[PDB]
């Protein structure tokens, strides 16, 4: 009845830093980076502000993609 | 119309005038040979492409080449 | 089973979209 | 001056009606076309292209309509060994109902067609199962056409028309061909045979509803990642297996048993989802070793230019060539008639593998076992196989007409074999003659011997080299312990390794006597191993006698600049017919067609006596031609001829009446292939009086009538003759087959 | 049983009109807009 | 700055921004075109009897079927072919009647409107009170048979019927 979902794990923090670094591999390809605000490019090209908004899209995908892999047993 | 062409291996004999059924070829003068003929294909708009002409050389090879390209109502022969 | 009247008249409207697109290829090729 | 063709102003001149036959014929070659760039020529055929794709994607979705809709496909994977797979339904108004009731089945309450393409049988083995999957099937590929074609429009768009830089990219192309093409596909192809083939054939339905439920093995990727991957290859099928049903399952998804499925005679699914994964794993490596925009990889370029001299340097199983391969590179990839010629060898080598390997190995369930579909198929495959080597001829001398540069390749091995050509085409004519005088010879010695009752008296010689090689893969039907044959060898052992798991499986269907995977071969097959010979190499004689006598020859020096296609050069120097290199394909085709007549003949003969069960009749009997005369065209003609007669019609009333079309088209073609033009346009001027004369008759001809030219009636008639040889040949396979083993 | 042409198949009133319009209605409007099309002048 | 500088798919008419239409892709297209400009209205060369012969064949044999499926007469096989037909009658003989009355009344010295030989539609040829009469006869003639064409094809139902399936061939 519920999509299963599984609770926390080694396996779990895998998928969601794997999901956390693709988020950095195609959030360098934005435009307007590094825009100051607190550490103006101190995080390998990045600003804060770009930093957290691919930590924030990284965690929205890690998100969808453990609890679909949750889903069908994968994880 | 067809293409015919006459290359510097010709030696005048005229004999590719004569074997031309539409009056194609001519021989004008060139003091290249030593007859001081060589041919020529004015009315080339003429020719029908029966290759008459490239049978009477006596050249090896060909000092006269017919190339057929478009067709006309003149070189596909027709009375109709 | 078997495909339905309804099956049936899908794929004939469905197949409008290549039979449509192919006569836009076949001009944009210029005949 | 019409309008058409817009391709050419010179045949829009053209006052007669060969511009419209000219125009026809000529469409489709746009290197010579009105204002044609090379950029705009890539773009062209990179449009047609996908225009070509839409139409193959349709093709197969109309396929797999009509099998959903008019077919039989739900009721027959119940049992597909009694029951006839349907192809569509009949809807001629013209039928009488005896007709009506001939091609109706006992199960079909319309006329309908028998399916001889085989395609049920490979969607059964793929895991499709109801009408449902089917029309699913077809609506996605008429959707899949709509991209290709919307992706052909876009492509021809000024912002999206790629340039000329990027087809010639030929590092880039290859990688993502090898690894994406090849690679990815295979790859998707191992995930559907594990998530849906080998499911149902088990029994369990995977669909797109619950697939990613169900897990494809019981421990879900548990095995694969901590690399135990051995678990994924056991418990297979049994032997007591049963097709699309759970009676002897077993669950493993990538084992490497060998040989055939005992239940279906089929090779093992399991095997060729583990065949379809090392393959994409070979070709996903094989495409990362060309540099495109990364630093790491080779060049093309230079690995064929470094092939010039001698050292171990430098090109060193031939170091007497020359520049070697200086130029090769430019000259494929320049001309794309270079590659054409060359793909369409490629093509037509891995088609004759296609059909030498499906009825050998039969890979989809219970297709062994359905006669006419095998015979059709092979038959089907090897015609193919034919006119793709006979075009990759043809664009090989189109190449040296059109884009061979001997400047460019001055003195490397494409210009050093042009040097020699004399001793090409005189060996291949030595080879010819040999092989031709001494296999009619013995045909006819052992007719003669025959008819003058000595069959005894008969020259038998056996394939002994065939046999033995029939030996050395683990044949006991002959006295020779060879290699696989002798259980305790070096190759049967593995004898470090052990490892050879596929040796009990392979000799379980090699000396099963009963499936096509080496048959057995006597002095019948050594002749017609012979005559097939003869064939190849007359046929290879004319191709590549023409081919390089394309760019000249000692009767017509100047030929490369006449073109590829042109009548003759006149009755002059003795006459010049068929003096061309097209003529050279035109006189090849005959040649090909009757090679692959006697390929097909001795495979349809071979298997007709295997299936009877009397192999004696090919065995004794295809030694002397006076029994393939008799006891396989006359005697396998008496069902089909018989299709209807004055007492009424059966099914095989079509197969009769297309014999007898292609007998009627074969026979027009004489007509266009003996009389030559002249005759024709005298008549033609008669009739044009005629016309012209007559009250009443007020159309007259907007361009002139004139008879087909040389060139075009050559076309005309081998087209003919091509079509009424395959018509009679089909009709005679299918009628012959089908009617002895409906 | 079989008096006439029949479909065991869904719409099968398809083929009825279907082949009169391959075959016999639509290809004569056809060869006439290929002819004309072949025949228009510059 | 930017009317009529960037080049974008709808131009003005013609050439012409002044005038009161745009050329779009359903007037101005080569597809849109070779459809409307041979449809037998606007054929080149076609004399006004043939155009209006065409356009009746066409009309008078859809008209038809309306009142053979909807009509009062609809429960009856007969009878609905018969209303249809009639129907079909009725509605081409009142608009060839307006066909008549329109060139009659419009084609009265140098006309107004369109039909004035200063105008400059190209979507009305047919410039004189001859050419609108010779479609008016052409229009009848043609709606009238391919009523009358369609009418008997729906009487002999049973026939075409029997002979679409093979039935007549026992
Ligand atoms: C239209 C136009 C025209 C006309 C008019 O108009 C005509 C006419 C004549 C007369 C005069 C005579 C007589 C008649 C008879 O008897 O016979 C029949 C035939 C036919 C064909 C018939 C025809 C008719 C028409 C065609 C009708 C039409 C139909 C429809 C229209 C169709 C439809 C269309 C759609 C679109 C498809 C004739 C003839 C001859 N043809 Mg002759 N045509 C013509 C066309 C054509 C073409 C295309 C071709 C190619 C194929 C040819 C061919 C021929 C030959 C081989 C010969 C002969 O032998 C003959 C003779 O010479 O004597 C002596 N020719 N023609
Ligand atoms: C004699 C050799 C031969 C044989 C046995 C076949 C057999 C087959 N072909 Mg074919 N084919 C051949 C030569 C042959 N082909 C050649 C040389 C070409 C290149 C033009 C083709 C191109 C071709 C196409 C496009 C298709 C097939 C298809 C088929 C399959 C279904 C038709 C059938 O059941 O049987 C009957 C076999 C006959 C030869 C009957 C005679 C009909 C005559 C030949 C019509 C003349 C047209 C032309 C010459 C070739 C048409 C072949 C094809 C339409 C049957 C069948 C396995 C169909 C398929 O793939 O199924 C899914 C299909 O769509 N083939
Ligand atoms: C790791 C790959 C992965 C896998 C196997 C799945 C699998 C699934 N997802 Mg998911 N998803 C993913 C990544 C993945 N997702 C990512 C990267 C995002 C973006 C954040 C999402 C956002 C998402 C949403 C919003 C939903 C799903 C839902 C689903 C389920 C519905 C099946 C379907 O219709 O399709 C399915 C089991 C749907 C569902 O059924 O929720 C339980 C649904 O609501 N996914
Ligand atoms: C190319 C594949 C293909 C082939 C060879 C056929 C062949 C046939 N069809 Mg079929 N059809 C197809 C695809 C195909 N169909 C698809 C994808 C659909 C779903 C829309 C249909 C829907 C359909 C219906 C409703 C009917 C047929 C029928 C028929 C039969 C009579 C001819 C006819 O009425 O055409 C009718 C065709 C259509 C209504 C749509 C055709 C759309 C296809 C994709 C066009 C293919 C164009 C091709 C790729 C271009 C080739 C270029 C040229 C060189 C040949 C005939 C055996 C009749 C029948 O069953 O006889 C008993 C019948 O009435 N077909
Ligand atoms: C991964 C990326 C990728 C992929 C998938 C493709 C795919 C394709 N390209 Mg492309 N290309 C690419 C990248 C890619 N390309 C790049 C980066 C470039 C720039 C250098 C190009 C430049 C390019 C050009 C210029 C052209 C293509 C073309 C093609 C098509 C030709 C092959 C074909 O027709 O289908 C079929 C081939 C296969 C399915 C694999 C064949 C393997 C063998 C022969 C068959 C498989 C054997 C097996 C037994 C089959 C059994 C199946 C049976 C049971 C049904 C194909 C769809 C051609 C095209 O335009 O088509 C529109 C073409 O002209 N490409
Ligand atoms: C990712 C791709 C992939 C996967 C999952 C497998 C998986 C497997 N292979 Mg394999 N193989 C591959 C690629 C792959 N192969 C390639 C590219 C080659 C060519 C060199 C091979 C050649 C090969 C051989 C010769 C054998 C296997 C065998 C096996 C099975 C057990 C082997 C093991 O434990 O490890 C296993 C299911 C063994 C097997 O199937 O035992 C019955 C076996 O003998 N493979
Ligand atoms: C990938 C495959 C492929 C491709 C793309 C080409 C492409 C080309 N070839 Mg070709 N060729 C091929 C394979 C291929 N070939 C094969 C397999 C053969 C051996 C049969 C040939 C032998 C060949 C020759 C000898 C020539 C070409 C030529 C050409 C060029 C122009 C073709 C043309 O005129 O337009 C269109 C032509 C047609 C539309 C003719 C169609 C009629 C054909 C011949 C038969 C039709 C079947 C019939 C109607 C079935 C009806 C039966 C039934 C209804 C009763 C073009 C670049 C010509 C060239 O390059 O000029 C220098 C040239 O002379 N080819
Ligand atoms: C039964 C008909 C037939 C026969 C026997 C031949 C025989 C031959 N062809 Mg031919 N061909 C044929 C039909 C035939 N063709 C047709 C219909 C075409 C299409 C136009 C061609 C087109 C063709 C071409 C284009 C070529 C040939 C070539 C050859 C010769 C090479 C094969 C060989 O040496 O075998 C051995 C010789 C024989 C079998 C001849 C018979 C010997 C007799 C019986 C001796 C006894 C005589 C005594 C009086 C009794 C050979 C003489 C090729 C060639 O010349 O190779 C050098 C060549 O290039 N053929
Ligand atoms: C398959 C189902 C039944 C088939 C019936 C329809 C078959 C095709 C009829 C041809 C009409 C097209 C006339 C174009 C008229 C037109 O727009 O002309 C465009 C072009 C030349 O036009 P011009 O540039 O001269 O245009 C100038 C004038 O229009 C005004 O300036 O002609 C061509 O491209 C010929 C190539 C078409 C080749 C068609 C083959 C492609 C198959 C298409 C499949 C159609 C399916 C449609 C239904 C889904
Ligand atoms: C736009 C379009 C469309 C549509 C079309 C349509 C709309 C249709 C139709 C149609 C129609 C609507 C047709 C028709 C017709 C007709 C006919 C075919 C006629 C006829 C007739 C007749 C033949 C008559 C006769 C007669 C006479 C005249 C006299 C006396 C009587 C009689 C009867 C004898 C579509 C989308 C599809 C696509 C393409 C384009
Ligand atoms: S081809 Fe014939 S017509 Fe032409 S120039 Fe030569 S001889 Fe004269
Ligand atoms: S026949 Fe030849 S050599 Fe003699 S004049 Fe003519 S072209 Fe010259
Ligand atoms: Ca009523």
């Amino acid at each position: 009845v519920v999509p299963n979902t599984v609770t926390w794990g080694p396996n779990v923090a895998i998928v969601m830093i794997i999901c956390n670094l693709i988020a950095f591999a195609i959030g360098k390809q934005v435009i307007q980076i590094p825009d100051a605000g607190p550490a103006p490019g101190t995080f390998l090209g990045l600003g804060l502000p770009a930093l957290l908004g691919v930590t924030s899209l990284g965690h929205a995908i890690g998100v969808g993609a453990i609890l679909g892999l949750a889903n069908i047993g994968v994880l | 119309s067809h293409s015919v062409k006459i290359y510097d291996t010709c030696i005048g004999c005229t004999q590719c005038v004569r074997a031309c059924p539409t009056d194609v070829l001519e021989m004008v003068p060139w003091d290249g040979c030593r007859a001081g003929q060589i041919a020529a294909s004015p009315r080339t708009e003429d020719c029908v492409g029966c290759k008459r002409c490239e049978t009477a050389c006596p050249t090896d090879f060909l000092s006269i080449r017919v190339y057929l390209g478009a067709e006309t109502s003149r070189s596909m022969g027709l009375a109709y | 089973m078997a495909l339905s009247d309804s099956q049936i008249f899908l794929a004939l409207a469905l197949a409008l979209i290549p039979g449509f697109l192919a006569l836009r290829l076949a001009t944009e090729l210029y005949k | 001056a019409t309008k058409f063709p817009k391709f050419s102003q010179e045949l829009q001149q053209d006052p007669t009606t060969r511009r419209i036959f000219y125009s026809l014929a000529t469409a489709h070659d746009f290197e010579s076309h009105d204002g044609m760039t090379e950029e705009s020529l890539y773009q062209r055929i990179f449009a047609s292209h996908f225009g070509h794709l839409a139409i193959i994607f349709l093709w197969t979705s109309g396929i797999l309509f009509h099998v959903a809709w008019q077919g039989n496909f739900e009721a027959w994977i119940k049992d597909p060994l009694n029951i006839s797979p349907i192809a569509h339904a009949i809807w001629d108004p013209q039928f009488g109902p005896a007709a009506m009731d001939a091609f109706t089945p006992a199960g079909a309450g319309n006329p309908v067609n028998f399916c001889y393409s085989g395609v049920y049988h490979w969607w059964y083995t793929i895991g499709l199962r109801t009408n449902g999957d089917l029309f699913a099937g077809a609506m996605f590929l008429l959707l899949l056409a709509a991209v290709m074609l919307y992706a052909g429009w876009l492509h021809l768009q000024p912002r999206y028309r790629p340039s000329l830089a990027w087809f010639k990219n030929a590092e880039s192309r290859l990688n993502h061909h090898l690894a994406g093409l090849f690679g990815v596909s295979s790859l998707a192809w191992t995930g559907h045979l594990v998530h849906v083939a080998i499911p149902e054939s088990r029994g369990q339905h995977v669909g797109w509803d619950n697939f990613l439920s169900m897990p494809p093995h019981p421990e879900g990727l548990k095995p694969f990642f901590t690399g135990n991957w051995g678990a994924y290859a056991l418990n297979p099928d049994t032997s007591e297996h049963l097709f699309n049903t759970s009676q002897g399952a077993g669950t493993a998804i990538l084992t490497f048993l060998g040989g055939f499925h005992p239940q279906t005679e089929s090779l093992w699914l399991t095997d060729m989802a583990h065949h379809h994964l090392a393959i994409a794993v070979i070709f996903i490596i094989a495409g990362h070793m060309y540099r495109t925009n990364f630093g790491i990889g080779h060049s093309i370029k230079e690995m064929t230019e470094s092939l010039q001299g001698p050292g171990w340097t430098g090109f060193f199983i031939a170091p007497n060539t020359g520049r070697g391969h200086k130029g090769i590179y430019d000259a494929y990839n320049n001309s794309l008639h270079f590659q054409l010629g060359w793909h369409l060898a490629c093509l037509g080598v891995v088609t004759s593998l296609v059909a030498q390997h499906m009825y050998a190995m039969p890979p989809y369930a219970f297709i062994a076992r359905d006669y006419t579909t095998t015979a059709a198929l092979y038959t089907h495959h090897q015609y193919i196989a034919g006119f793709l080597m006979l075009g990759a001829f043809a664009h090989g001398g189109i190449f040296l007409i059109r884009d061979y540069d001997p400047v460019a390749n001055e003195n490397n091995v494409l210009a050093r074999v042009l040097d020699h050509k004399e001793a090409i085409i005189s060996h291949l004519s030595w080879v010819s003659l040999f092989l031709g005088f001494h296999t009619l010879a013995l045909y006819v010695h052992n007719d003669c011997e025959v008819a003058f009752g000595s069959p005894d008296k008969q020259i038998l010689v056996e394939p002994v080299f065939a046999q033995w090689i029939q030996a050395v893969h683990g044949k006991a039907l002959y006295g020779i312990s060879s290699l696989l044959s002798n259980p305790d060898s070096i190759a049967s052992t593995a004898w470090p390794n052990h490892a050879n798991v596929w040796l009990p499986g392979w000799l379980e269907a090699i000396n099963n006597g009963t499936n096509s995977l080496f048959l057995a071969i006597g002095p019948g097959d050594f002749l017609v191993h012979h005559a097939i010979a003869l064939g190849l190499h007359v046929t290879t004689l004319i191709l590549v006698k023409g081919a390089l006598d394309a760019r000249g020859s000692k009767l017509m020096p100047d030929k490369k600049d006449f073109g590829y296609a042109f009548p003759c050069d006149g009755p002059g120097r003795g006459g010049t017919c068929d003096i061309s290199a097209w003529d050279s394909v035109y006189l090849a085709t005959f040649w090909m067609l009757n090679t692959l007549g006697w390929v097909t003949f001795y495979w349809h003969w071979k298997h007709l006596a295997i299936w009877s069960g009397n192999v004696a009749q090919f065995n004794e009997g295809s030694t002397y031609l006076m029994g393939w005369f008799r006891d396989y065209l006359w005697l396998n003609s008496a069902q089909l001829i018989n299709g209807y007669n004055p007492y009424g019609t059966n099914n095989l009333a079509i197969w009769a009446w297309i014999f007898l079309f292609g007998h009627l088209v074969w026979a027009i073609s004489f007509m266009f292939l003996i009389t030559w033009r002249g005759y024709w346009q005298e008549l033609i001027e008669t009739l044009m009086w005629a016309h012209e004369n007559t009250p009443l008759s007020f159309g007259y001809p907007k361009d002139k009538p004139v008879a087909l030219s040389i060139v075009q009636a050559r076309l005309v008639g081998l087209v003919h003759f091509t079509v009424g040889y395959i018509a009679t040949y089909g009709a005679f396979l299918i009628a012959s087959t089908g009617s002895r083993f409906p | 049983d079989a008096t006439q042409l029949e479909g065991a198949y869904a719409a099968a009133w398809l083929p009825w009109i279907m082949i009169p319009m391959i075959t016999y209605i639509l290809p004569f409007p056809i060869f006439a807009i290929a002819f004309l099309w072949i025949e228009r002048e510059g | 700055s930017d009317a009529y500088i960037s080049d974008d798919p709808i131009q003005p008419y013609q050439g012409n921004p002044q005038l009161g239409n745009l050329a779009t892709p359903i007037n101005s297209s080569n597809l849109a075109k070779a459809f409307i400009n041979n449809l037998p209205a606007y054929r080149p060369g076609l004399t006004p009897f043939l155009r209006g012969l065409e356009i009746g064949m066409a009309h008078g044999y859809f008209l038809v079927g309306p009142e053979v499926v909807f009509g009062p007469l609809k429960e009856g096989s007969h009878g609905a072919n018969l209303s249809g037909l009639i129907t079909a009658i009725y509605i081409t003989v009142s608009a060839c009647l307006g066909i008549s009355i329109f060139a009659l009344a419009t084609f009265q010295g140098d006309p107004r409107g369109t039909y004035n030989s200063h105008s400059r539609d190209r979507l009305r040829p047919l410039r004189k009170k001859e050419d609108w009469y010779q479609l008016s006869g052409g229009i009848l003639m043609g709606s009238l048979g391919g009523a009358i064409f369609a009418y008997a094809l729906l009487e002999n139902f049973e026939l075409l019927d029997s002979i679409l399936r093979g039935a007549v061939n026992v």
